[PDB]
């Protein structure tokens, strides 16, 4: 039953993941430092779609040749619970943090089978001023854009955007840890190696959560607790799942367009976690799961193995 | 027939439990925290506090005397606890000097306690 | 305003409602006749004391004995300061004020204080800090500083504040409803006996309870606070914080909540 890798003991568990709507935006500004600018405020205050109102982050960064601008971009992506839902805050985000940039361009991310209005909607702040265009791209495909006035110049915004479908999120490995500070760097090149597989980003500040978030509660209609079992101050008594020279715990969350970028990114994080593990003092990595029943995906630790 | 601190052989056949080294009272807080699922299994007082909870009418006889006042509201409070699955009751054990009945008339005359002074 | 005590104490005494908020209002002679004797035959305040008065929120009781019961009691304003020793309840139910003790005190001393600063230079007695007969609860609220070293139930069932003791003895932090006590010294036999909520920091201890286990030795952020309070206050106790801990959880019998400090070696 006991597994071990690269000498650090990894738990026999599944990380339980849910079906998510997902889409992807490239952002482009006339210099990278405000395509960034634009994005960060995009991502902030998304850790999470229960509370928060989506789940984003950003992919990667883009270079004026990978993107059809010409200028240089970013990738972002969003997550949410409905198509509706993922619609309703991708207009919010766009319009107030997008637009407000300065020489920004929105153009469409990512391909898929369901279309969401993003240009065709911001372009009534242009009060009938705007206009659409209607061009060909390099690879051959006609695109419409809306053209919205404003001080700087125009805010170019594509159309339509496109969700792919199948978009996973919540896999999720922890780690435990003898001290915060040493496990917190374990962590850290944790999520570094999970930002690089395509398509998946991390929403949480950093890449790491510290509450665990528990389904469930001890008292009346409780949705979300935290998780006393890893609670280091709630150690020594029954229902603690961490052994004594565990002081710390910290969760990682990943979230991918598809579902096999959450395997290869929660595989990169337990490869690099745990070469790195002993001498910071990880003590083991576990993986989150509610009971099976909740989440269709189960990304059990054991097919992740296989070095990448 | 379960005991704490009694006789480990008597003539009267019965599951005799070990005390604690620090006494009677360091031994009721250690049984209340097996019965609020506080302190992991296998030891002595966890077969104890798993045959407490498995009962119907069940009664802890004590001496407050020997007990003390902080084992006497830790053992009250194990009551507490049991209480929340079965039914458990104290055998609260009268002293020999009548001072249990000196408590109930001087209730009702004076409005208190014994141990009282009508200096003003 | 100052109470030269003329001589030794024939029986206990009642020092409740003698702050120096009431005597100001009462005329000099007038409050001389106030009876402050537990016994029928009774004790007058100038039987017991030498009264010189003014219109002050300062008082002074210059000589002590152990049968000055209820002294500092539901003390709302100013000082009171007695040189030397003092009797049961220091300060019970004080509002707010100071309250400093050259001697030792009795037991009982600073049940239900609600706010100020009650100060004993010498020794506690048993139940220092706890709650009496029936109470509710013990400290609630006025921070206690021990320069001494305290008897048995040092904080029983205390519900608010902060005790800053010396020593301590045993059974220190029974039923302890929540709180903070910092003792720099040694620890009695079985600590925090039904502790519910609280912070119990010491240097040394002696036998602890089979339902306290151990957390570990985490640097928490709370220990950086509470720390800088007593670095604040001028407390010997606050050199204590400066290393690393470690923890013990509140007794199991009750919610343990609570929490237990020691120096790691
Ligand atoms: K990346």
């Amino acid at each position: 039953s006991d597994f071990t890798l690269n000498g650090i003991k990894v738990e026999d568990t599944f990380a339980e993941a849910f079906d998510v709507a997902g889409t992807a935006i490239i952002v482009t500004n006339d210099t990278p430092k405000w395509a960034m600018i634009a994005a960060t405020v995009m991502t902030g205050f998304a850790t999470s779609v229960i509370g928060c109102g989506a789940e984003a982050g950003i992919d990667a960064e883009l270079s004026p040749d990978e993107t059809p601008d010409g200028r240089p971009g970013v990738r972002i992506l969003l997550f949410g619970f409905e198509p509706n839902g993922l619609k309703d805050q991708l207009l919010k985000r766009v319009g107030q943090c997008i637009l407000t940039c300065p020489g920004t361009a929105c153009f469409a991310g990512v391909e898929g089978p369901t279309k969401i209005k993003l240009g065709g909607a911001i372009r009534y702040f242009g009060d009938g001023f705007a206009v659409a265009k209607r061009l060909p791209d390099h690879e051959g495909k006609m695109r419409r854009y809306w053209r919205i006035p404003v001080m700087d110049g125009e805010f170019l915004c594509e159309d339509s955007v496109r969700a792919v479908d199948g978009a996973v999120g919540g896999g999720n490995l922890l780690f435990l840890g003898r001290k915060h500070a040493d496990t917190l760097i374990v962590a850290e090149i944790a999520v570094e190696a999970a930002k690089a597989i395509p398509g998946a980003i991390l929403p949480f500040p950093g890449g790491i959560v510290r509450s665990g978030s528990k389904v469930g509660g001890r008292t009346k209609g409780m949705m979300a607790s935290t998780n006393d079992a890893y609670c280091p101050t709630l150690k020594g008594r029954a229902g603690s799942a961490l052994p004594p020279e565990c002081g710390v715990v910290l969760e990682i969350v990943i979230d991918a367009l598809t579902s096999a970028a959450v395997a290869e990114s929660m595989r990169a994080a337990l490869h690099a976690a745990t070469e790195i593990g002993a001498q910071h003092g990880l003590v083991a990595v576990t993986a989150g799961n509610y009971g099976g029943n909740l989440g269709r995906h189960h990304y059990h630790l054991r097919d992740l193995l296989e070095k990448p | 027939l379960l005991s704490l601190g009694g006789p480990q052989n008597g003539a009267i056949r019965h599951v005799a439990y070990a005390a604690d080294a620090g006494g009677l009272t360091i031994s009721l807080g250690h049984l209340r925290a097996f019965a609020k699922g506080h302190l992991a299994g296998e030891a002595a007082f966890a077969d104890l506090a798993k045959r407490l909870f498995a009962a119907q009418y069940g009664v802890i006889v004590y001496d407050p005397e020997e007990v003390g006042e902080l084992g006497a509201e830790m053992l009250q409070g194990l009551i507490r606890d049991l209480n929340e699955s079965t039914r458990f009751f104290a055998l609260t054990l009268a002293d020999p000097f009548q001072g249990r009945a000196a408590v109930q008339l001087s209730a009702w005359t004076t409005g208190q306690a014994p141990r009282v002074g009508f200096g003003r | 305003s100052t109470l030269r005590l003329r001589g030794d104490l024939p029986e206990r005494v009642d020092l409740l409602n003698i702050t120096p908020l009431a005597l100001s209002g009462l005329s000099e002679t007038e409050a001389g006749k106030l009876a402050i004797g537990t016994s029928r035959r009774g004790l007058t305040l100038g039987d017991v004391f030498e009264i010189r008065l003014d219109g002050s929120d300062s008082l002074v009781i210059e000589g002590g004995s152990a049968r000055l019961d209820r002294v500092g009691a539901a003390l709302s304003q100013g000082s009171i300061r007695v040189e030397g020793d003092v009797g049961q309840r220091l300060g019970e139910g004080m509002a707010a004020g100071t309250l400093t003790v050259t001697g030792s005190a009795g037991p009982y001393a600073g049940t239900g204080a609600t706010g100020g600063t009650i100060t004993i230079e010498g020794d506690a007695g048993d139940h220092a800090g706890g709650a009496v007969y029936a109470a509710k609860a013990g400290l609630d609220g006025a921070t206690l500083v021990i320069k001494g070293a305290a008897g048995d139930h040092l904080g029983d069932r205390m519900r608010r504040g902060m005790i800053l003791a010396g020593s301590a003895g045993a059974f220190a932090a029974s039923r302890m409803i929540a709180g903070t006590i910092v003792v720099s010294g040694a620890l009695g036999d079985h600590p925090g006996y039904g502790m519910r909520r609280g912070t119990l920091i010491a240097g040394s201890h002696g036998t602890l309870l089979p339902t306290f286990v151990e957390t570990g030795t985490p640097d928490l952020v709370f220990v950086r606070l509470l720390a800088q309070s007593l670095k604040h206050l001028g407390a010997a106790q606050a050199n204590l914080l400066s290393g690393t801990l470690r923890r013990y959880s509140g007794d199991l019998a009750t919610l343990g909540k609570g929490e237990l400090f020691v120096p790691a070696h």
